[PDB]
């Protein structure tokens, strides 16, 4: 709680400064208040911060009806955000491995517990 | 420790003849006596409400009861050794010959941290660092 | 020896090589003057990563400033880099498909260690 | 070693005064003398064609030339030490004080083999074993 996730900070601060209303974020931050008073690392993480902020955006940006906002969450628009976003990193890695002229991987046997029948 | 009257049950047990084995005891919280105001220590039950609940009072009572009480905590090792040595001398204790115990391997994590081992990285990245 | 019951007497580097002979017969109880420097750089012909690491470890305990293996030549793979160890530090050594490039890219090299098979050893040494 | 006359070039060099430094030499293949038939040893050029090419002959010639030749291979260490000790005594060699070398971490593979470390498997299978 005293050592924040920078990704959370960046977003939290943008959201607070530009969103007209953030009711669900406010609710989540209240839950964070409770959980962090159990164990200090029970912070609202980047997945929680993006999740609730996105709901607040769909609901309170004024472009969607409740029904529409709810349908979009349900049909997994949020999964789309992660998939689309992460696709950049993944392509990045592919290119990186190719450029690094990295050879075929085989997992080492000493890291596998073979518990076969007799 | 300071706070409570639990330590006095021992004095009672010795007096009653229930407790016969040698008992070494030291009650921490002697400093509290020197403070101008009531000081609540780390523990929940480290608060002296009565005059009897002080570490000083308890130590005095135990010493009077026949308990082996050191001058301060610093002399605790000394008095324990004193008692022990007398018990060996009186054949109460017969120290058993020391046997070496089974050997457990060092955890990999630890070994790597103290840099005793080296294991080559199978992977290589250059785009992102989350660590 | 234990599991079979066969009498096996096992000895190491601490025992003299021909000490077991004595035991068994019941006689005893049971051009250029200087070739290399601390600066010498070499090209390894062949995919001998184990040997190269062997060299690099010797170089480190010898307190050499730089590793003795400059590059490797292996005609079956393309050009690439091989991960190695300089103490506890991981380092990269280039592997070349053609000797011509290895020599060109590494003029500091004056030694070639050839691990070619008896077959391909003549032609490669001739090429060097 | 038995086979060849390369060892004789040393006798020549000593006689000519080109080689002045102490030389210790032992030629292996003394057993060959005791065999009724020609025996081809491990190495390619470990075949005595002339009588001069034998280990016995070579060892005799070298000993006569002034080379320090032991009785058998077993006495090689002895004669090397003998020569060395005489060179220290004569101030030819001044042994340098030993400095400890840089330390390299143990290879994981080795450590695990001598059972000095323990590292838990991240995976678990039960359908197929290709090992």
């Amino acid at each position: 709680i005293n050592n924040p996730d920078m990704r959370v900070q960046i977003l939290k601060d943008y959201v607070r400064q530009h969103f007209p209303a953030t009711p669900l974020l406010d609710y989540a931050l209240e839950v964070e208040k409770i959980t962090t008073s159990k164990k200090p690392n029970l912070i609202l993480n980047v997945d929680g911060l993006i999740g609730v902020a996105f709901v607040d955006m769909l609901r309170n940006c004024g472009s969607f009806t409740r029904e529409e906002a709810d349908e979009y969450i349900d049909i997994g628009a949020l999964n789309g955000i992660f998939v689309l976003g992460r696709s950049m990193g993944f392509i990045g890695h592919y290119l990186d491995q190719k450029r690094l002229k990295q050879g075929l991987y085989r997992h080492p046997w000493d890291d596998i517990s073979y518990v076969l029948p007799e | 420790e300071i706070g409570g009257t639990e330590e006095y049950k021992i004095c009672r047990g010795i007096k009653e003849g229930r407790l016969t084995k040698p008992i070494v005891c030291w009650c921490i919280g002697t400093c509290a006596t020197m403070f101008s105001s009531e000081v609540q220590f780390g523990h929940a039950g480290a608060c002296a409400n009565q005059a009897s609940e002080t570490a000083v009072a308890k130590n005095q009572a135990l010493k009077e009861a026949g308990v082996f009480v050191p001058r301060s905590f610093d002399e605790l090792g000394e008095i324990i050794q004193s008692v022990y040595e007398d018990l060996v001398a009186n054949g109460v204790i017969v120290p058993a010959q020391e046997v070496p115990p089974p050997t457990v391997p060092m955890d990999y994590s630890w070994a790597r941290e103290l840099g005793l081992i080296r294991k080559p990285a199978s992977f290589m990245t250059s785009i992102c660092d989350e660590r | 020896g234990k599991t079979t019951g066969i009498p096996i007497h096992v000895f190491g580097t601490e025992t003299h090589m021909t000490a077991i002979v004595g035991m068994a017969l019941g006689h005893r109880p049971i051009k250029s003057t200087t070739l290399f420097s601390r600066h010498t750089k070499a090209i390894v012909w062949g995919m001998q990563t184990r040997a190269v690491q062997g060299m690099l470890d010797f170089d480190y305990v010898c307190s050499r400033d730089e590793p003795s293996v400059a590059a490797m030549v292996y005609p079956f793979t393309g050009d690439h880099k091989q991960k190695f160890y300089w103490g506890h530090k991981e380092i990269l050594i280039p592997v070349f498909k053609n000797m011509a490039d290895a020599m060109r890219k590494h003029p500091e090299v004056d030694v070639l260690i050839n691990f070619a098979s008896l077959r391909s050893a003549y032609d490669s040494t001739m090429e060097t």
